[PDB]
RNA sequence: GCCGGUCCGAUUUUCGUGACUGGCCAACGGGGCCUUUCCUUCUGGUUUACUUUGAAAAAAUUAGAGUGUUCAAAGCAGGCGUAUUGCUCGAAUAUAUUAGCAUGGAAUAAUAGAAUAGGGUUUGGUUCUAUCUAGGACCAUGAUUAAUAGGGACGGUCGGGGGCAUCAGUAUUCAAUUGUCAGAGGUGAAAUUCUUGGAUUUAUUGAAGACUAACUACUGCGAAAGCAUUUGCCAAGGACGUUUUCAUUAAUCAAGAACGUAGGGAUCGGGUGGUGUUUUUUUAAUGACCCACUCGGCACCUUGGAGUAUGGUCGCAAGGCUGAAACUUAAAGGAAUUG
C-alpha cells in the first residue's frame, strides 16, 4: 500500500500568529453546524476560513465532543453515514442497470466494510443495538 | 508483531551487517529499560530516545560487542533454582553473557537477580 | 557563618576576652496550611500468576553419617565412669511437593476503575431599592497521544477499469446500376466449382452483421478471467495532496458468498522547488520540455540405481521348400537359377 496523510506538528498549542478568540471558533463551528455541514467539512472550512490548525489545538477539545456539548450531535458517525450513502447510491445505480457486475462486486465490498464498522459500533455501544443495516 | 522482538532483531541484523548507528522506530519503556541494562553491561554504546508523541524512536550508537541478542516469546515463570538450567540452555557458557528477566524490580540480569535474591519471568537474553 | 550593639580594660578610633543582645544568611529536621477551589453522578429499600513461611509431614522414601558382621552382601552401639548430679560421641545431615492451610512486596500478563466535562432551556410565579435590581421551580447531557496500524471526508487529478446509450472507419459478404471481353478460381501439380443469362476486374452506391489496421512499448487499468474508435450519461476505484474527522475499528483463514543480502538507471501517475524555451496578452481554464527532491506503481540492471552372471519359476522365436497326409501326390508359387 501507500502512505499519504497529514503530519500534525510537534507543538500542541495555538500557533501564536492567531489573532482571534476561542469562543468565536465555537460560534463559527456551531454556525456551520446549524447550516448543516458534516464535521470533516467543518474541519477543512475551519482550516481555511480563519487560521486554526484544528479544534483540539485551538479550542479545548475535538469537534465531536464540542458539538455534543453544544447539542448538535450526529445520530450516526461520519464514516458510518458516508458508507451507507455510498452503498445506497451504488445500489440505486445497479437497480437502474443490473448488468454492472463490477458494481455488484463493489456493493459486496462496501457491504462488508460497513458491516465491519457496524460490528465495531455495536460492540462499543455508541449507537443503540438492534442496528444491523436495515 | 512483538515490538520488543522486532526491535532486537533490528539491532541484531544491523550489527550482523556491520553498521554503527541503528535507528529503531517502534519504541517502548520495556525496550528502554532492556537496552538500558545492556548498556550497563556495556554491550552497546550510548543511545537516544527521540520523543515525538506518536511512538518515539530509538537510535543506538553500538560499537562492536554484540553478537546475538533476542527474546523468548513465551514469557513464563522461572524459579531461582531454574535460571542455572536456563543459562546452560541459552548461553555458550556460565558467566559469558547474560539473560535478563522481568521481576519485582524489573530489568535485572541473572547476576543481579541472584544478588537481589528475586526472580520472575524471562523476557530476553543477550550475550 | 556574616554584621550591629550593652558592657570590663586600654581609646576619644580600635582591640583582648568573657557574659548578653538583636538584623540576617545557608544546612537540618518538627507542627500545620494551599495544591479534595465554591456547584451536579453508587451497586439495593482494585484482584489474580513470583520470593520467604510455619502446621500436620507414612514406616518404608531420598542422600548422608560412625561401627572391623574376620572384609563385603547385608545388620545398627551412645559407652564409660565419679558404673555417684559428669565425659568422649554417633543413626546430627536431607523430599510428602503436581494437591492443600493461610500469611506477608513490587515489573510483566490479565481482571477491574474515578463518582470529571454546568460561573444548557421556553416559561411560570415571589419580594425589594431610588421605572434598575434581589431571591424561588418546571421544561431540552458521558477520561490523554494521533503509529510511515485502519477505515471515512475533501481537492486537482488519474486510467485501452465497469454499465448504458451514441458516433466513426475502411475492410468482409450480399444486392442494385455501369463498363469491356474468355477466362476466373484453387495448388506442389491438378481437379471440383463459376462463367457469353457476361464469371474475375473496374466504377457509383445501398444494406447486413462482426471487428477496432498502423499508434502498440518489456507502457496503462482491473480482485481475477480480461480490457484498445469517438462523444455523453451513470456510478465506482487507485495514487498523490492534507496543521480535516473517528479513535484500535487490525490481520488470518475452515463453513458460506459474489465474479469467472544491497546499489544504480529509466519509465508511468501525483506533489514541491528551480528557471530557459515552447507559451502568450482583460474571455474562462492552467499546458509542453529540462533539472533536483519526494510518494506509490508495472518493471529492469549489477552484486535405491547401474551393470554383469543365471542348470531356479513362468511364458516364448524355438522345431522346415510350401502345397502335402494316413497319400513320396497335382496345379500354383518362393529358392537357386549364364538350361
Amino acid at each position: 500500500k501507500g502512505i499519504s496523510s497529514s503530519a500534525i506538528p510537534y507543538s500542541r498549542n495555538a500557533p501564536a500568529w492567531f489573532k482571534l478568540s476561542s469562543e468565536s471558533v465555537i460560534e463559527q463551528i456551531v454556525k456551520y453546524a446549524r447550516k448543516g455541514l458534516t464535521p470533516s467539512q467543518i474541519g477543512v472550512l475551519l482550516r481555511d476560513a480563519h487560521g486554526v490548525t484544528q479544534a483540539r489545538v485551538i479550542t479545548g477539545n475535538k469537534i465531536m465532543r464540542i458539538l455534543k456539548s453544544n447539542g448538535l450531535a450526529p445520530e450516526i458517525p461520519e464514516d458510518l453515514y458516508y458508507l451507507i450513502k455510498k452503498a445506497v447510491s451504488v445500489r440505486k445505480h445497479l437497480e437502474r442497470n443490473r448488468k454492472d457486475k463490477d458494481a455488484k462486486f463493489r456493493l459486496i465490498l462496501i457491504e462488508s466494510r460497513i458491516h465491519r464498522l457496524a460490528r465495531y459500533y455495536r460492540t462499543v455501544a455508541v449507537l443503540p443495538p438492534n442496528w444491523k443495516y436495515e | 508483531s512483538s515490538v520488543l522482538a522486532d526491535a532486537l532483531n533490528a539491532i541484531n541484523n544491523a550489527e550482523k551487517t556491520g553498521k554503527r548507528q541503528v535507528l529503531l522506530r517502534p519504541s517502548s519503556k520495556v525496550i528502554i529499560k532492556f537496552l538500558q541494562v545492556m548498556q550497563k553491561h556495556g554491550y552497546i554504546g550510548e543511545f537516544e530516545y527521540i520523543d515525538d508523541h506518536r511512538s518515539g524512536k530509538i537510535v543506538v550508537q553500538l560499537n562492536g560487542r554484540l553478537n546475538k541478542c533476542g527474546v523468548i516469546s513465551p514469557r513464563f515463570n522461572v524459579k531461582i533454582g531454574d535460571i542455572e538450567k536456563w543459562t546452560a540452555n541459552l548461553l555458550p557458557a556460565r558467566q559469558f553473557g547474560y539473560v535478563i528477566l522481568t521481576t519485582s524490580a524489573g530489568i535485572m540480569d541473572h547476576e543481579e537477580a541472584r544478588r537481589k535474591h528475586v526472580s520472575g519471568k524471562i523476557l530476553g537474553f543477550v550475550y
